[PDB]
RNA sequence: AGCAGAGUGGCGCAGCGGAAGCGUGCUGGGCCCAUAACCCAGAGGUCGAUGGAUCGAAACCAUCCUCUGCUACCA
């Protein structure tokens, strides 16, 4: 935002930086395809399978996930088409992961 | 020095200025349409509409056309206004501004050699020469440029009143260099559609007769742009003497070609 | 000059410039250059000199060896001999006709003044290909049979496909002369077997008997780009006709008459036409000066006509006779005729379409290609072996010879039949 | 080839007889709690060659070349 107010009643902040789970079992890296409204959003997984991603509590209006960029997504235990967002990263964090050679080397930022 | 026939402007005349400062109450400006005398513009009489910006209107280092609203003759306060200005006046004033600049540059060569240690030198040259050139032809809309332009093309104008020295060469050079090359927009319009085979030699007789009553050795400019079209730029004067050369010559080519077979364009 | 006119006709997509430059050494070219949407669709012109080192192969100027430039994939080289000057056998002339079907009427016209042909077949498309048959049939009607089939585009076409194609063409044309015409497969991407073509064209195609003593007739097919350069205008010292002469030695300074004429002012009927008379300025063929213009050759006759008649291609199929030629200038004409029982020049992979065309009905406009002329005319009387046609622009009929008759099947005219003037 | 335009000083268009002209963009500042709108501030520099007048020439005027626009042919 551009300053304003009423934005201090509540817990500043910030990311004192930090670090770094993965993947886990059904809990992996994806890239934002589109940017729907209402709340949900689209995101193609890095493996090759598409899926539709869903936001998670807290991260609601506490973290904006602009279009295009890596993001951490849990897969639903039983559901294929819909999947559940976790834990986003940083663009710097995503290029460090790419340099390490753990996610596939296909997408640009 | 003065660029104009009168030293001081009148009332309701169109003039030019050059902005040298921007005032709170308008604009205090120097003239370059007369002496470097001071004239004051006022904020109220610049436009009839709002004004958001202010440097996207008037700013320093701009020629601006304006009307002299009032003048104090004794004091030397030239009240000024930009409220009544039309683009037609701008064309008329830009011409007079530009023409005075070139005429005063001609009347600067005179001062390069003569005694000019004092600023009033050019003023002495200006009053005595300029006035008798322009006053005689101001009522018909001519400037002192007309008088000089007439002298280069027929020299009796500058020999009718005091002729200067060394001036004459530079005067001739600058008149003949800048106001030429000098020009004919004469182009013939000729159309032909022959069934002849003797047309090739027929056209040659017709081409060489573009101007009647001239020598066989007259140089002309032949041009072929397309097969039926024969353009002859005839003898190059000013295009007010070669009118008969243009008109009657067109009849020759179209007539000469009809006699040798068939119908043609007239 | 020239001794024979060999034509280079051939259906779409075989490449014209590669083959034409190998035979003549003179590019086929015309308006809009640019280049060519595909293969030349204009009536190209070219001449050439054919010499021997006492070998059936034809040298270049540099007769030690010849390294092509058709493709940089490989180097195609051929050896005509070794050097010490070569003996001139003759001067040949070509007639590059249009290779596209719509241009059929023009292909007919240009073809009708040749003394032999080269059927350029392409192996890419259908085996009993429409245009091959169209060409062949027209050739046997006009009065020629001096044909050398040339398989011009089989560079990447496999040997089964190319074999099947020559078989099907030669089997369809079982009633048209083609059994005494050789079939020379060549490369057009490596210019190979070109040397053997030189042996063929001197064998199958000698100079046919030409009548020098008989009165000059020149048939103009192509206009001239004269003039408009410099220095000294306007219009020109005049206008050049690309024509072949099929009868008589036309000499320099002779007067020549163009005989279809120009129609008299304020005509209320279809008569009267008046021939135009022009004196011959120059008799140019190849790049060598001449004082004569022997028959059997395509020659540029500069004549004293003025620019407007040559400013565009407007002298296509005009008959020129020296001078005050006896040939009649009909405006309405008595055709004897016969029709084909198939529609010629069209046939595709699937029966659709090409069968028997219905009988002609009066007051329909049909292209009568008479001589090298191409006029349009309407049929006023229609009996089976006697139709009367009225022509828009008059036709000089040199002799009663042949005609080719086409009907507007769809977008353009297509060949339906032939016959003889009565 | 006839006619027309141009031969950057960020972009694009190229303005006139006073050395970036116009429109736009980028970058920064100002206003505002903030954004938009609005207001200001920029930037190594014969602007294809050969010449003349000139205090000076993309621009005042010529002689040449090249690229394109419209028209259009020599080849």
């Amino acid at each position: 935002k551009g300053g304003k107010n009423r934005r201090r009643g509540k817990n500043e902040n910030e990311s004192e930086k930090r670090e770094l789970v993965f993947k886990e079992d059904g809990q992996e890296y994806a890239q934002v395809i589109k940017m729907l409204g209402n709340g949900r959003l689209e995101a193609m997984c890095f493996d090759g399978v598409k899926r539709l991603c869903h936001i998670r509590g807290k991260l609601r209006k506490k973290v904006w996930i602009n279009t295009s960029d890596i993001i951490l997504v849990g897969l639903r235990d039983y559901q294929d088409n819909k999947a559940d967002v976790i834990l986003k990263y940083n663009a710097d964090e995503a290029r460090s992961l790419k340099a390490y050679g753990e996610l596939p080397e296909h997408a640009k930022i | 020095c003065r660029f104009y026939q009168h030293k001081f402007p009148e009332v309701e005349d169109v003039v030019m200025v050059n902005v040298r400062s921007i005032a709170e109450m308008g604009a205090y400006v120097s003239l370059l349409e007369y002496n470097n005398i001071e004239g004051m513009i006022l904020l109220s009489e610049l436009s009839r509409r709002r004004i958001r910006s202010i440097n996207k209107l008037i700013r320093i280092g701009r020629n601006e056309c304006v009307v002299v609203i009032r003048v104090d003759k004794e004091k030397g306060y030239i009240d000024l206004s930009k409220r009544r200005v039309s683009p037609e006046e701008a064309i008329k004033c830009e011409d007079k501004f530009t023409k005075s600049k070139t005429v005063y540059s001609i009347l600067r060569h005179v001062a390069e050699v003569l005694e000019y240690t004092k600023d009033e030198q050019l003023e002495s040259l200006f009053q005595r020469t300029a006035w008798v050139f322009d006053d005689k032809y101001k009522r018909p809309g001519y400037g002192a440029y007309d008088a000089f332009k007439h002298a280069v093309s027929d020299p009796s104008i500058l020999d009718s009143l005091d002729l200067n020295e060394d001036e004459r060469e530079v005067l001739i050079n600058n008149i003949n260099r800048r106001l030429t090359p000098q020009a004919v927009k004469i182009r013939a319009d000729i159309e032909v559609a022959c069934y002849g085979y003797e047309g090739i030699d027929a056209v040659k007789e017709a081409l060489r007769a573009g101007l009647n009553c001239s020598t066989e050795t007259m140089p002309i400019k032949i041009n072929l742009i397309a097969p039926p079209r024969y353009v002859m730029t005839t003898t190059t004067l000013e295009r007010t003497e070669g009118l008969s050369v243009l008109n009657q010559a067109m009849a020759v080519i179209k007539e000469k070609i009809e006699e040798k077979r068939g119908v043609f364009n007239v | 000059q020239a001794t024979i006119n060999i034509g280079t006709i051939g259906h779409v997509a075989h490449g014209k410039s590669t083959v034409v430059k190998a035979i003549s050494g003179v590019h086929t070219v015309r308006f809009k250059n640019e280049l060519e949407r595909n293969i030349t669709i204009k009536l190209g012109y070219a001449n050439a000199k054919i010499y021997k080192l006492d070998d059936p192969s034809c040298p270049r100027p540099e007769c030690y060896r010849s390294c092509g430039s058709s493709t940089p994939d490989e180097f195609p080289t051929d050896i005509p001999g070794t050097k010490g000057n070569f003996k001139l056998v003759r001067h040949v002339s070509f007639v590059d006709c249009p290779g596209h079907d719509i241009l059929m009427a023009t292909m007919l016209n240009g073809a009708a003044v040749m003394d032999a042909a080269l059927l350029l077949i392409a192996g890419n498309e259908s085996c009993p290909q429409p245009q091959t048959s169209e060409h062949l049939a027209a050739i046997e009607i006009m009065k020629l049979k001096h044909i050398l089939i040339l398989q011009n585009k089989i560079d990447l076409v496999k040997e089964s496909q190319a074999k099947e194609q020559y078989e099907q063409i030669l089997a369809f044309v079982q009633g048209t002369v083609a059994e005494g015409a050789p079939i020379i497969p060549i490369s057009a991407q490596l210019k190979y077997n070109i040397e053997v073509v030189c042996e063929y064209i001197v064998k199958k195609i000698p100079v046919p008997p030409r009548d020098f003593t008989s009165e000059p007739r020149l048939i103009v097919i192509r206009s001239f780009d004269v003039n408009k350069p410099g220095c000294e205008v306007d219009d020109l010292k005049g206008g050049v006709a690309g024509g072949s002469i099929l009868k008589g030695v036309l000499k320099v300074g002779q007067e020549i008459e163009v005989r279809p004429g120009i129609v008299s002012k304020d005509s209320e009927g279809k008569l009267m036409c008046k021939p135009i008379f022009s004196k011959i300025v120059s008799l140019f063929a190849e790049h060598n000066d001449l004082q004569y213009a022997a028959p059997g050759g395509l020659i540029g006759v500069g004549t004293k006509i003025d620019p407007t008649l040559c400013r565009a291609d407007r002298m296509v199929g005009q008959v020129l006779g020296a001078v005050g030629a006896l040939p009649e200038i009909f405006t309405e004409l008595e055709i004897s005729y016969f029709l084909l029982r198939r529609l010629l020049g069209v046939r595709t992979e699937g029966d659709k379409k090409a069968a028997k065309v219905q009988k002609l009905s009066k007051n329909e406009v049909l292209m009568v290609n008479i001589g090298s002329l191409s006029t349009g005319g309407r049929v006023s009387a229609v009996k089976a072996d006697l139709g009367k046609i009225v022509l828009t622009n008059p036709v000089c009929t040199e002799v009663g010879e042949k005609i080719a008759l086409s009907r507007r099947v769809e977008k353009h005219w297509r060949l339906i039949g032939w016959g003889q003037i009565r």
